[PDB]
């Protein structure tokens, strides 16, 4: 019930968190745009970003695990849940103005829950924590079986 | 390496009749992205008429093209497909595929060359290709004007061009006019009167839907 | 609700180089700034300019920029330039179906620029096939409106005439035009002045070639 982790690599990550999976990527790559896709204003608009109902408490605790203040932070990104693409949650840590405070602080909130959590952000560049779930398009094959063996 | 989307060649097709063009796509996931189609006639804009996502075999239409169209996808091959049921005049068109951003932003950030779609009972028919030559009375300036002629084909294209394409700068090919169900067209070239008739200057003709090519040689007249 | 009709009001315009032009689009609903701007060369490849209203897509020119807000949008290029002799249009992306204006065609204004005027018999190819073609190539005149006459033996005549008109060139921002007078050999044979008359505002006096079968 209880959601866990584990770090594969220098940039992958997973949550299990009931019977749903995900794929916890840190990059310099988006594919998101305010100007197209869903902005995450408070916890009730992740419903928007999942189609399983299960899979929105996770990633709610995930957010909130991070350090995210819903109050005051800046918005999430996330793929519309009625796109093929399937899901991709986003938040925004570059190190650069406008997201350097909150950049460091989802950095703290990764290594408060992946003790071996590497840091890939380069200053003046963006950077990004992307959540898919396990099984849509947008999780593509890290979520085979030969993957998710490796980490637990 | 760069996205292309290559489109299958004119069709030539009789009214009530059905005919698929393709659409094969390069350079990128073919299975992330929708495929969009469209149609263009003269003086009609354009008009969208549906589109495919081959990563799961799903359609939307426009409902005024539900039925005259049908969209499939082979993912295997990366090619998307436009089949039409019971032709009429009013589907003789161009044709575009042009594929969606990732993401389905609904706008077209790459499109194939066309396929141009021809709906008619008329029968193909190859081109004649006659030389233009100065009448021998004409006088001579510092430029001297050639043309070629290419007469009662069908259907639509041919392609001219001079000199097997060397010479290319002052080139003039008109749209061909149908008449009696049988397009003409001509086309000028003008070069230094030096080169001309001490050069051989020879039009290129090819006719795809007849098997057609003909080379031209421009005599003086005597 | 109904489809979203998109009106382009200008079908065409035409300006000098170095000039600044706005083609207008406007949508039938509030599409919430999702429009588009494509560009379609007289060869008919297409090109995405601008999304989104203002997002210049990479590799576009700085000259090209987009506007608008609501139902009524503009499309500005300043600098004008030769490249840009195209039709371009906009499309709403804020809900299916997909719909396009219908375009606005843009063409270089330079100055005026007499046709040249060359005429041609036909050839005993042709002859042979029973046909007979004059044609009259008026080449690289400026502006398009032009007018042509065929006389025959001093008469005028109008059947049988088929014309036939280029693009503006891409290269000198002329046009050209191709008159065909297509008798049968026979009727060919039976008279002997063929003269391409051509009118245009470069010059008071018609420009007259002409062919005598006594050759
Ligand atoms: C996650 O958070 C991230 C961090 O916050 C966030 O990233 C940041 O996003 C912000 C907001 O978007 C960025 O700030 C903006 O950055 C824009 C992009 O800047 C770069 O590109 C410019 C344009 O480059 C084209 O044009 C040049 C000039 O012709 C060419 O030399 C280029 O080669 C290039 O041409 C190519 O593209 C053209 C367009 O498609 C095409 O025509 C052409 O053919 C070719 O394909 C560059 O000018 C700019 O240069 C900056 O840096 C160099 C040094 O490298 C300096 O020398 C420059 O002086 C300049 O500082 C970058 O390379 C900017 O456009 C934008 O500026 C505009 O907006 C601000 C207000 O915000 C204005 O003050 C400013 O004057 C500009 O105004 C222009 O646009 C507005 C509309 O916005 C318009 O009204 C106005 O009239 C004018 O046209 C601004 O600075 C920030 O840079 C990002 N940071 C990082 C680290 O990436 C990220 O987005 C977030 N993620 C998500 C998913 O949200
Ligand atoms: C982590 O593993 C995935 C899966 O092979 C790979 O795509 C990614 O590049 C790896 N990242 C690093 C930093 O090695
Ligand atoms: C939700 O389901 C639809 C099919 O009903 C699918 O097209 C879409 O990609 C799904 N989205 C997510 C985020 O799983
Ligand atoms: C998601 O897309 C649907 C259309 O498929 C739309 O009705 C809805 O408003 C969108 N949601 C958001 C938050 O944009």
């Amino acid at each position: 019930e209880l959601p866990s982790l584990c770090m594969l690599n220098n940039s992958f990550y997973y949550m299990k968190g009931g019977a749903n999976i995900f794929l916890i990527r840190v990059s310099d790559v988006s594919v998101l745009m305010k100007e197209y896709d869903v902005s995450v204003y408070e916890p009730e608009d992740l419903g928007n970003c999942l189609n399983k109902s299960d899979s929105s408490w996770a990633i709610h605790w995930f957010s909130i695990a991070l350090g995210h203040d819903w109050l005051m932070d800046p918005p999430m990104l996330c793929r519309n849940k009625t796109k093929k693409e399937g899901s991709n949650i986003q938040f925004n840590i570059s190190k650069a103005d406008e997201s350097r405070v909150y950049g460091k602080k989802i950095r703290n909130g990764m290594r408060h829950l992946f003790r071996g959590f590497y840091d890939p952000c380069e200053e003046g560049k963006v950077c990004y924590v992307t959540i898919n779930q396990c099984g849509d398009p947008s999780s593509f094959e890290y979520c085979g079986t030969n993957y998710l063996s490796k980490c637990q | 390496g760069q996205v292309q989307l290559q489109q299958s060649g004119a069709e030539l097709v009789k009214p009530g009749a059905s005919v698929k063009i393709s659409c094969k796509a390069s350079g990128y996931a073919f299975g992330s992205h929708w495929m969009n189609w469209v149609k263009q006639r003269p003086g009609k804009g354009l008009e969208w008429i549906g589109q495919i996502y081959p990563g799961d075999g799903d359609t939307n239409y426009n409902g005024k093209f539900k039925g005259k169209a049908t969209l499939t996808a082979d993912k295997s091959s990366s090619t998307a497909y436009m089949q039409f049921s019971s032709l009429t005049s009013e589907d003789s068109a161009v044709y575009f595929c042009a594929r969606d951003d990732y993401g389905t932003r609904y706008y077209f950030d790459y499109w194939g060359q066309g396929t141009t779609l021809t709906v008619s009972s008329a029968t193909t028919k190859g081109p004649s290709v006659y030389p233009l030559a100065p009448g021998s009375a004409a006088q001579t300036n510092s430029m001297v004007t050639l043309g070629c002629l290419v007469k009662g084909y069908f259907p639509e294209p041919v392609t001219v061009t001079w000199n097997s394409g060397s010479l290319s700068s002052g080139v003039h090919t008109f749209p061909a006019v149908l008449q009696s169900d049988l397009y003409t067209l001509s086309s000028s070239v003008t070069v230094p009167s030096s080169t001309w008739p001490s050069q051989t200057v020879t039009c290129n003709v090819a006719h795809p839907a007849s098997s057609t090519k003909v080379d031209k040689k421009i005599v003086p007249r005597d | 609700t109904g489809d979203i009709q998109m009106t382009q009001t200008t079908s065409s315009l035409s300006a000098s180089l170095g000039d600044r032009v706005s083609i207008s689009c406007r949508a039938s609903q509030d599409i919430n700034n999702y429009l588009n701007w494509y560009q379609q060369k007289p060869d008919g490849t297409v090109k995405l300019l601008i999304h989104y209203t203002s997002r210049l897509r990479s590799g576009v020119p700085s000259r090209f920029s987009g506007s608008g807000f609501g139902t009524d949008y503009s499309l500005t290029i300043t600098n004008l330039e030769q490249e840009d002799i195209a039709t371009y249009f906009c499309q709403q992306g804020k809900t299916l179906p997909l719909t396009f204006g219908a375009g606005t065609k843009l063409e270089i204004k330079r100055t005026d620029a007499a046709p040249t005027v060359s005429i041609f018999p036909p050839s005993s190819e042709q002859l042979t096939s029973g046909g007979a073609s004059v044609v009259c190539f008026l080449n690289n005149f400026y502006p398009k409106d032009i007018n042509v006459k065929w006389k025959i033996d001093g008469s005028e005549r109008q059947n049988g005439v088929l014309n036939s008109w280029t693009d503006q060139d891409s290269k000198d921002s002329t046009y050209s035009m191709s008159s065909t007078l297509t008798l049968t050999k026979d009727e060919y044979e039976r008279h002997n002045s063929y003269t391409c008359e051509a009118t245009h505002k470069t010059s008071t006096s018609p420009i007259v070639k002409s062919f005598n079968r006594n050759e």
